[PDB]
RNA sequence: AGAACUGGCGCUGCGGGAUGAACCGAACGCCGGGUUAAGGCGCCCGAUGCCGACGCUCAUCAGACCCCAGAAAAGGUGUU
RNA sequence: CGUCGCUUUUUGAUCCUUCGAUGUCGGCUCUUCCUAUCAUUGUGAAGCAGAAUUCGCCAAGCGUUGGAUUGUUCACCCACU
């Protein structure tokens, strides 16, 4: 079709300041900073105006699979804005039958050492992506909490745990055992 | 005398046909840094038809027969050979004017390198489509010299900064010197006829 | 609307070759004196001569 | 028809011959789009024979002139009606373009039917062509150029290779 | 057992759509199999409950 | 990024084609790659040139959407494009590119003698700034 | 396997179809200049090294030119 | 009940090639290839509780035996796996 442009904008609150080197975006905020390069995605970005901080992503030329990626851009900025002010917290809970899951942390809140999963002798050590924090819950049974700024480093690491607790050579519809994610939240609440 | 082609950013087939005609016309052509030649189509596609190339193997003894080269220099060399009449002695002599080098050797690191804007990926592919590097489909297929080459590139390119840093020292100087004019009798006739 | 006279003569050149030719169509080409390729000939336009030019 | 080159609109009128039974037949008129006037009076006897009982032997044409658009400078929006044939059956079609002349808008059809529908130019019959005014367009590709103070840049420019030295020492900026 | 957690395991293990051609384990609101081997077909059945 | 657009009224240079080397004023974009142009004061009349033919310049003209030749003629010479186009650094470069093409053999000799003269002068002078640069760094 | 009608091959080279009995051009004394048919013009390989026009399409088995040398029903929120 | 295909490991049909000759069944021995997968790796689905099974996917790396009868190919049986 080759339409004339589309554009979404992303409003920026005051404690976070987005600066851009190009199609690379640098996001500094209160609880750290993080950056993403979009040198594959063929769009211009424009932060415009002092004292209000609006980011304008627009694509002038394009087709229907090139128009679909202008929202994917602006929805990745809002995960960089939300994660650098609030952060991400994926609470996940252990579900077990007869055998209780023994889950500890070896290395400074990075390595996760899972044993006594389904009565097996084999420990399952999970080393995580750099930028998340491991923490066994308090005032709750068998809950594991991951905290960090960047969603794709939180969420991929929360996927490695759930994938490691995979029941093999069995009926997966019974034998419902695993450390499944149960909540998608923030580190700081209600801002 | 001899032209020197930097090979990165170029396409495999678009560059090697232009090398194949310029080498039939008597020139001596040297393609340098043929590690970063791009090749169209995504990487898993092009890695398939190179693995299909590897099993084209004569049954009765594979020692004689198809010689699968794996360095991206001889990948580029073999592409030129299929666009030359190499079974004739005019096509044999055409290959002897081609000398292809992977990385940048020291006879050819201080020359000025030329590019072919016919064959560039920036020119010729639509930018929203996927391409493959010849360096890492060589590295995926038995080319065991990627690390020892990419070490010698950054040893090469670090020595090339300190040359260019001091070159723009030199031409800041002869531009600051030509402020001290004293010569505008001679500046009449060049600006009159394109300085 | 003044419609002119449909014209009285034609200049007929041959554009196809000599071989692989049906026997009716190599008789009329023999009658129009078009034997080699690219030979031209002025022809009277008639009912007898138009219906030769449909054969050929 | 080959649709060779840019086309050229012809107004072709013609009538079947006066028989002893019928004097002065009504001299029909069509609107033939053809690359020259010899094809143009050849398509008249294709279309008339499908509509009336007339043919070239018992008829003649009494006009064949190029009829050309009055406003070659003003930009117009054309909506045309098609009757192409497909590989399975045949379909009616409405179809909109946007050109400075009528024969250039129907030329832009024959190219576009061959591009999208693979329809060869002998199998497609133009029914009628006229300019429409804006806010009666239905196609959102034609509709999107109805914008006062429209603006757009030219990204990623590529041209003139081999025109200059094939061999240069200069990576060409695409702006 | 813990029946609030019993539902949360079934969200990843039982509550999905199965295709009759590609046999994939899709998601409970699929219309097409994502896998290319069936040609993105549109005949789906729910994963069978115990 | 995208500092100059096409627009109703944008002055464009025409690089190749039948009007190679003349300015035009973009009047109406017609479909996606073809634009209605004219130059009333630069000897190119009204037609649709393709966009890959033209070169955008940085002069805009505030005339209405698709007016006649007259109002574009007013806006061309109210804004006085032709003196502003000569007084730009890019038409000096296309002026300079044709002066070098019509350089006769006798002038090309005179350029050579006056080129090799002043490059002696700088080289015998840029050596003096090298000579004083070490003389700073020797104490 | 067997008939009809026209041409061809057999008896017949040449250009094009990579290769070829019959296909498409085209028929031949020995040459120079000119031009073309069928076919083509990234490089083998003569000629697009045109600032060619407009669209369509991404394949983890792309596709690519009469005869002609590989495929169907059915299906696809893949795009148009 | 229909109906659309593929393969040349069956048999036909054909008679193009070989009648101044291409040594004609099977077995033994040995190599390599194909996948339309029996097992083995990693998986998806069951009317998958487990165990055993069954249906599908990437997949030919590797294995796929010892005997009684019989010229047998094939068949049938004993035994292991």
């Amino acid at each position: 079709m080759k339409t004339i442009l589309s554009n979404q904008t992303v409003d920026i609150p005051e404690n976070v300041d987005i600066t851009l080197k190009g199609r690379t975006v640098i996001v500094k905020g209160p609880r750290g900073t993080l950056r993403r390069d979009f040198n594959h995605i063929n769009v211009e970005l424009s932060l415009l105006g002092k004292k209000k901080k609006r980011l304008r992503v627009d694509k002038w030329w394009g087709n229907r699979k090139e128009l679909a990626t202008v929202r994917t851009i602006c929805s990745h900025v809002q995960n960089m804005i939300k994660g650098v002010t609030l952060g991400f917290r994926y609470k996940m809970r252990s579900v077990y039958a007869h055998f209780p899951i023994n889950v500890v942390i070896q290395e400074n809140g990075s390595l996760v050492e899972i044993r006594n999963f389904l009565g097996e002798k084999y420990i399952r050590r999970v080393r995580m992506r750099p930028g998340v924090a491991c923490s066994v819950s308090q005032a709750q049974k068998d809950e594991l909490i991951l905290e960090g700024n960047d969603i794709e480093l939180v969420s991929n690491s929360a996927a490695l745990i759930q994938q490691a607790t995979t029941v093999k050579n069995k009926d997966i519809r019974k034998f419902l055992d695993g450390i499944y994610v149960s909540e998608k939240g923030t580190v700081q609440q209600a801002d | 005398q001899v032209l020197v082609l930097d090979g990165r950013g170029h396409l495999l087939g678009r560059l090697a046909a232009i090398v194949a005609k310029q080498v039939l016309l008597g020139r001596k052509v040297v393609v340098v840094r043929c590690e970063g030649i791009n090749i169209s189509g995504n990487f898993y596609r092009n890695k398939l038809k190179y693995l299909a190339f590897l099993r084209k193997r004569m049954n009765t003894n594979p020692s004689r027969g198809p010689y699968h080269f794996r360095a991206p220099s001889r990948i580029f060399w073999r592409t030129v050979r299929g666009m030359l009449p190499h079974k004739t002695k005019r096509g044999q002599a055409a290959l002897d004017r081609l000398k292809v080098f992977d990385g940048i050797p020291p006879p050819y690191d201080k020359k000025k390198r030329m590019v072919v804007p016919a064959a560039l990926k920036v020119v010729r592919l639509k930018p929203t489509r996927k391409f493959a590097y010849l360096g890492r489909l060589a590295h995926e297929v038995g080319w065991k010299y990627q690390a020892v080459t990419a070490t010698l590139e950054e040893k090469r390119k670090e020595k090339a900064k300190i040359h260019y840093r001091k070159k723009k020292q030199l031409m800041r100087l002869r531009k600051q010197a030509e402020k001290n004019v004293e010569k505008k009798i001679d500046k009449y006739t060049e600006v009159l006829k394109t300085h | 609307f003044y419609v002119p006279a449909e014209p009285k003569l034609a200049f007929v050149i041959r554009i196809r070759g000599i071989n692989g030719v049906s026997p009716k169509v190599r008789k009329v080409l023999q009658l129009l004196r078009l034997r080699q390729i690219f030979n031209g000939t002025f022809v009277k336009l008639n009912k007898a001569s138009i219906n030769m030019l449909r054969i050929v | 028809m080959k649709a060779s080159g840019t086309l050229r609109e012809y107004k072709v009128v013609g009538r079947c011959l006066p028989t002893p039974k019928c004097h002065t037949p009504p001299l029909y008129r069509m609107r033939i789009f053809a690359p020259n006037h010899v094809v143009a009076k050849s398509r008249f006897w294709y279309f008339v024979s499908q509509l009336k009982k007339m043919k070239k032997s018992s008829g003649e044409i009494v006009y064949c002139g190029q009829v050309f658009e009055k406003s070659p400078l003003r930009v117009k929006n054309f909506g045309i009606w098609l009757r192409y044939d497909s590989r399975s059956g045949t379909h009616n079609m409405y179809r909109e373009y946007r050109d400075l002349t009528t024969a250039g808008a129907v030329t832009q059809c024959y190219r576009d039917m061959g591009a999208r529908h693979r329809a060869r130019a002998h199998s497609i019959q133009i029914m009628k062509v006229e300019e429409i005014a804006a806010s009666k367009c239905r196609r959102p590709a034609v509709k999107q150029f109805h914008d006062s103070k429209i603006k757009f840049p030219l990204p990623h420019r590529v041209l003139r290779r081999q025109h200059k030295p094939r061999f240069t020492t200069k990576r060409p900026n695409t702006f | 057992i813990e029946p609030s957690l019993r539902q949360l395991a079934q969200k990843y293990n039982c509550d999905k759509m199965i295709c009759r051609k590609c046999y994939a384990r899709l998601h409970p609101r699929a219309v097409n199999c994502r896998k290319k081997k069936c040609g993105h077909t549109n005949n789906l059945r729910p994963k069978k409950k115990v | 990024v995208f500092r100059r657009f096409v627009e109703v009224g944008r002055v464009a240079y025409v690089s190749f084609g039948p009007h190679a080397g003349k300015l035009v004023a973009i009047v109406d974009v017609i479909d996606q790659n073809r634009a209605l142009v004219d130059g009333p004061c630069t000897q190119v009349r009204r037609q649709a040139m393709p966009f890959k033919c033209m070169q955008l310049t940085d002069f805009i003209l505030k005339f209405p959407h698709s007016a006649h030749q007259k109002y574009v003629r007013q806006a061309w010479q109210k804004a006085d494009i032709n003196t502003k186009w000569a007084a730009t650094r890019w038409a000096k470069k296309i002026e300079a590119r044709e002066r070098k093409a019509k350089m006769t053999d006798f002038d090309r000799f005179k350029v050579m003698k006056a080129k090799k003269m002043r490059n002696r002068i700088i080289k015998n002078e840029v050596k003096k700034l090298q000579k004083a640069a070490l003389l700073k760094a020797s104490p």
